[PDB]
């Protein structure tokens, strides 16, 4: 079910010492790769430094991303006008049933999707004027179209397979959460219950509230990452003061054989 | 009685061009000097939002405060007929005045642009009138420009639309240039921008022939 | 096309006074990418704040993890301070112990 | 507060054509159901006159009486910038509301009419767009029609004016016909009527060429 996805970003006038362009590469919700226009080199992130990886893998990455850098910084020439720009791209692929890849290639300008890459016609598309401009600049190039094709239909899925084999260790990692449930006097005759999940991987996880064994739904959920690739979650609920000890909190998660009841 | 409210749409060019900002505005005049504070709200297809940006008090000669609230809507949004709203509440108003604006909804129609050169008769004189008829389009909102030799043109005017019998609208644009220029052959290109335009944009051309 | 940040502050491990931990601040859902995020100990900024790579989500909005190692004490108060184009003035979020 | 008043001009066609009646109208709404009677007056370049003709009460759904007074001005008159006036007095109004209308005065300019045939591109399809540009005229007021084969045409629309940089206005008119008709050669003639037109009228022609 997992997927290789690159998060390309360029800006037209960067705060100085900031990079004009940069990429983050992801395997599922793990960041494996990292690149930017200053350093100019694709580097492994996190536990992926220790991946049993082959020679030339990384400089293949670098080579590809440099073509991307050029393309992206080229886009702002095509747009012409003054006002600062932010060009984003989401590129990748996901494995499908029959030893089959499914590609993704969308882009956004100043925070709105506007352009895409049609893998059938081998053309960029989108119909905003901005997208027509950029689409045109790229389509008339040293076979930029072909390289995007190879990158998505060949390189991407070949990489994805390679990482699955050589990086099971990371991908299949499992860490169940530490749980805490607490009561916080809030209002007049009210109080806030907060269930919290600490340090878990993978990030799929649900929090639920019971009140004497019957569902009180969920309230506001919150979800986030820790420094170490693990995750954090919390859910909160309004509740009659003095009626607190009646509630508990239940948690579902891949790293637990069965759902956990969490007392106050 | 109390103050009144006026709710303006975004700029048609700004609703196609991302690079530009499509501002859905909320202007309230005839406001009480005594009770100046006003509580704006906003509702996207019913759902409230908190990305409003209120400009400060811009008082007039007529002792009435004038206040303005700008919402930066999305591009894609507006064009999907998402229904917006300005809920103004003031102590100078007993109840709240609500004003609901949108895209002029309905099946939009591809415009159809043709150029027309200056007529026989006209050419005699030093000046000419390069016509741009644009017909067969829905809706009203539409941007029209001129440009020559890769470079925009100033000397022109463009009539607003009128409703064509068929239900769609149409428009004209009278770019004037000097005779010499037109004779020299220089290619002129009437540019149009509109919702149903393929790529939200098309331009046509006009030259000696 | 212009989005305001969402600030979560939470510890990595359950908070226990006198035991070592990490404090995270997770700024998210903002646009454009320029953002100043500072972690505050008792109102003044920490200098050993590390932070993750600037990235973005399925919905194109940017996000970022700032984090510091720390050993909480009962007395100490922490907070996260964010400036961004869309903010009148620095927004400060207090680290609720419970969440 | 009380009722308000609106003062309309005559019809541009009616200000050139004698045979037609140029009616300078005085319409008052928001009138008190309690005090319905209203005392009109009229003043030609200051001088009062007694040839007014008041229509009776034409009440609306909104419980406000609507009253109307018609003055039949002269042809020659209006065009000499004679300044007219409706003085409405009602007990529902403390003072009298006075409204003064006239010809859009200033040095009037001869219009200049050219035809333009349907463009290359357009001809492909079954329908065509016989353009009539009319530019270089003052003032706004102006009548435009079509006529073919000695006989008027229905299928057309005409944009209102817009103010041309030079100070004069201009206009367009998009008479649509079928292709066959135009091909058969039938002569079409865009007709214009305006104050500064020689003989208050001119018409031009358009045909296969
Ligand atoms: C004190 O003075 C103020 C003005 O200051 C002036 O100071 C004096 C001293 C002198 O120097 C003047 O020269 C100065 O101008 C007064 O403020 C004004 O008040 C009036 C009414 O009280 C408002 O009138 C409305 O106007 C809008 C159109 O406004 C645009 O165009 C104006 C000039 O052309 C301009 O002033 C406006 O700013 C505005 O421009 C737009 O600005 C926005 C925002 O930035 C831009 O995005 C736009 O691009 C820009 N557009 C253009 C074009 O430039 C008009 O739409 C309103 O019409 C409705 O209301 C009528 C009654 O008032 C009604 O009869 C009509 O039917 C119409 O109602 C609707 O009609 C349409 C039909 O399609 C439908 O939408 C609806 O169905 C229908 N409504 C229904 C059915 O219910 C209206 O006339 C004026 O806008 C306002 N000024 C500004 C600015 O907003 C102040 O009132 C005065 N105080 C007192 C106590 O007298
Ligand atoms: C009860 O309802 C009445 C209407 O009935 C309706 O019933 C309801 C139930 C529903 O069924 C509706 O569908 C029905 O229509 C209300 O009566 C109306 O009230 C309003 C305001 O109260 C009047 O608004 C004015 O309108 C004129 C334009 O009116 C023409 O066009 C209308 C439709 O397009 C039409 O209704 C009119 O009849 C009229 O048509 C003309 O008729 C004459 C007479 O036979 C013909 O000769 C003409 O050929 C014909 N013309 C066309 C075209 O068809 C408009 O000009 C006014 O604008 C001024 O006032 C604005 C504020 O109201 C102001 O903001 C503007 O600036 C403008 O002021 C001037 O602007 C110009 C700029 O160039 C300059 O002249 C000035 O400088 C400037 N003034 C300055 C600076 O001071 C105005 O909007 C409406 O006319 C009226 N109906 C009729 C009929 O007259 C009734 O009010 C309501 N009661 C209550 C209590 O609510």
């Amino acid at each position: 079910h997992l997927s290789l996805l690159y998060h390309l970003t360029a800006v037209s006038s960067p705060a100085p010492g900031t990079p004009a362009f940069w990429v983050s590469g992801w395997l599922g919700p793990q960041q494996y790769l990292s690149y930017n226009s200053l350093r100019g080199e694709a580097e492994p992130c996190g536990a992926w430094v220790w991946e049993n990886q082959v020679s030339w893998y990384w400089e293949k990455e670098t080579t590809d991303l440099r073509i991307k850098e050029k393309l992206f910084l080229e886009a702002f020439k095509a747009l012409g006008g003054k006002g600062p720009y932010t060009l984003q791209g989401l590129l990748g692929c996901e494995l499908g049933p029959d030893n089959t890849s499914v590609p993704t290639a969308k882009f956004a300008l100043n925070g709105e999707e506007f352009m895409n890459f049609d893998l059938k016609q081998g053309t960029w598309g989108g119909d905003w004027p901005e997208a027509l401009a950029i689409s045109q600049r790229w389509q008339q190039q040293d076979k930029a179209a072909n390289k995007e094709l190879t990158f998505l239909l060949f390189s991407c899925p070949h990489r994805l397979r390679e990482h699955l084999e050589r990086g099971r260790g990371n991908l299949e990692w499992k860490e169940p959460p530490s749980m805490r449930l607490k009561a916080r006097p809030s209002s007049p005759g009210f109080s806030v219950l907060t269930c919290s999940a600490f340090s878990f991987y993978p990030p799929e996880l649900q929090l639920r509230f019971l009140r004497n064994g019957l569902a009180a739904g969920t309230g506001q959920g919150d979800f986030g990452p820790n420094s170490d690739g693990s995750f954090h979650a919390s859910s909160s609920l309004t509740v009659k003061s003095g009626d607190e000890h009646h509630y508990c909190c239940i948690v579902q998660h891949a790293g637990l054989a069965q759902p956990l009841r969490v007392e106050l | 009685g109390g103050p009144s409210v006026f709710l303006f749409p975004p700029k048609p060019k700004d609703t196609l061009y991302i690079t530009r900002e499509p501002e859905v505005t909320c202007v309230v005049v005839d406001v009480s000097h005594e009770d100046p504070e006003v509580k704006f709200n906003w509702y996207v297809d019913g759902v409230e939002v908190h990305n409003a940006k209120t400009k400060p008090r811009e008082e007039q000669y007529n002792s009435t405060y004038r206040v303005v609230s700008v919402l930066t809507v999305l591009h894609q949004d507006w064009l999907n007929g998402k229904e917006y709203k300005c809920k103004v509440s003031n102590k100078a108003l007993p109840a709240p005045i609500e004003k609901t604006i949108s895209k002029a909804k309905g099946q939009p129609r591809e415009p159809q642009v043709y150029t027309l050169p200056p007529s026989r008769d006209e050419l005699t004189k030093n000046q000419v009138s390069l016509t741009c008829l644009v017909k067969g389009f829905y809706p009203s909102d539409i941007a029209v420009e001129w440009e020559s030799n890769g470079q925009p043109e100033n000397n022109y005017k463009t009539t607003p639309p009128v409703l064509d019998s068929d239900g769609s609208f149409f428009l004209y644009s009278k770019l004037t240039v000097d005779k010499s220029r037109w004779q020299q052959g220089n290619v002129f290109s009437c540019s149009v921008m509109h919702e149903a335009l393929h790529n939200h944009y098309t331009q046509k051309s006009l030259s000696l022939s | 096309i212009q989005r305001t940040p969402k600030i979560q502050v939470y510890s990595r491990h359950p908070a226990e006074n006198g035991k070592s931990n990490f404090l995270n601040c997770y700024v998210s859902g903002f646009h454009p990418s320029d953002i100043e995020v500072d972690l505050l100990k008792n109102g003044e900024r920490i200098e050993k704040v590390e932070h993750s790579d600037l990235s973005f989500s399925k919905d194109w909005s940017f996000y970022l993890l700032y984090y510091t190692e720390f050993t909480p004490t009962e007395k100490d108060e922490y907070a996260c301070r964010v400036n961004h184009v869309t903010l009148s003035q620095p927004k400060i979020v207090k680290w609720d112990r419970d969440m």
